[PDB]
């Protein structure tokens, strides 16, 4: 769950 | 597909509203509330706002495919969000009706992992948000001076507005033929928890507005994108397009040339399943991608457009239905891209631009  | 109940003529900008009892189209009788009726109508249809409005005379303008008039309840109008709820059939004796020039959007004016190089003018709303010379996020033009992007593009270290620049009108990052303007203000969603607590894992409300220091001229390479119309649903399975200059592979570099990729919308039921994101897809978020992976957005694409084309306004238009937000790696099987559901923030957008029309700096807004 990594922000873009 | 089914047309939108509110329409605007390309011939003379007359507003036309569907009468479900007759299956006919009616004109809007002129009233002292023309300004707000025009504004609400444009917003309802997915346009950002009404630039101007005027009166037309049926005696010299004709009815042009309409059968009668609708009158606006000027007592109920101030307390409503839907135009259809405050209108009723009327005679409109003097025959003067409302025309509104909504800000055109979503149309081309030309004569990312697993995507391909795109060309100039294909996605004229795409902009590059750069801080101290590094491309960090995408954004979508809603007008010549307002850009919709993601709130996470503004962490603590990237908040000095004088150090941000918005690059438009070109697909090659190193092109000296685009236009690059400064930033006057950034209105971020007050419900985006990680803004104040970067350690927070709750990413809902990943959305923000960027007001440019001056307006960009609208050309065949720079155009605003439309917003979903009021009540317009996100259709599961529909294939839309996502664009950006982000990494072309998670461990790869950013694209020198803007990339485009087509990805289908995935249902919440599927995306929140254990094999996918396991209850992590919260309200106002949605997934798009392939169960097989291979094609997806990635770092550097956040804030960028996820657009879907439709003809509900009687002409093909692209609408900003999602904003690139997050995912687990990039292009992994069963780990599609997650996007902010733009339709769920329509009112937030309209009101933020009104409330902070000339504000400066970083501004929070619930």
């Amino acid at each position: 769950k990594q922000l873009r | 597909e089914p047309l939108y109940p509110v329409q605007v003529s390309s011939a003379d900008a007359r507003l036309m509203v569907f009468d479900k009892t007759e299956g006919t189209w009616r004109l809007l009788c002129s009233s002292r509330s023309n300004a707000r009726v025009a504004g609400l109508s444009c917003e309802e249809m997915g346009f950002l706002r009404a630039l101007t409005h005027s009166e037309l005379d049926v005696r010299t303008a004709g009815a042009a495919g309409t059968s009668g008039f609708f009158c606006v309840d000027e007592g109920r109008l101030p307390h409503t969000q839907r135009l259809l709820e405050v209108i009723s059939v009327c005679d409109c004796p003097r025959g003067r009706f409302l025309a509104a020039i909504c800000q055109d959007c979503g149309r081309r004016k030309l004569p990312i992992v697993g995507g391909r190089d795109t060309s100039l003018g294909r996605w004229p709303w795409q902009v590059s948000l750069r801080y101290d010379g590094a491309h960090l996020c995408g954004g979508s033009l809603l007008s010549g001076d307002w850009v919709l992007t993601a709130a996470h593009c503004f962490p603590e270290r990237n908040r000095v507005l004088s150090r941000w620049r918005v690059f438009a009108g070109a697909v090659a990052q190193a092109s000296p033929h685009g236009l690059q303007l400064g930033v006057q203000a950034v209105v971020y969603h007050g419900g985006y928890l990680p803004f104040r607590d970067p350690n927070s894992e709750e990413n809902s409300n990943d959305i923000a507005l960027v007001h440019l220091s001056s307006p960009l001229p609208l050309t065949e390479y720079i155009q605003p994108v439309c917003l979903p119309a009021a009540g317009q649903a996100l259709v599961d399975g529909k294939i839309c397009t996502v664009t950006g200059w982000g990494n072309t592979q998670y461990y790869g570099q950013q694209a020198g040339v803007l990339q485009e990729a087509r990805v289908p919308i995935i249902s919440n039921d599927v995306c929140n399943g254990a094999d996918f994101y396991g209850n992590q897809i919260k309200p106002k978020m949605f997934c798009a991608g392939y169960p097989e992976g291979g094609i997806d957005a990635c770092q550097g694409d956040s804030g960028g457009p996820f657009v879907c084309e439709d003809s509900i306004s009687r002409t093909p238009r692209w609408r900003l239905c999602g904003i690139v937000s997050w995912g687990t790696g990039c292009a992994l099987a069963q780990k599609p891209g997650v996007y902010t559901k733009v339709s769920d923030f329509r009112e937030w957008i309209f009101q933020a631009i009104k409330t902070h029309s000339e504000a400066s700096g970083m501004v929070t807004q619930l």
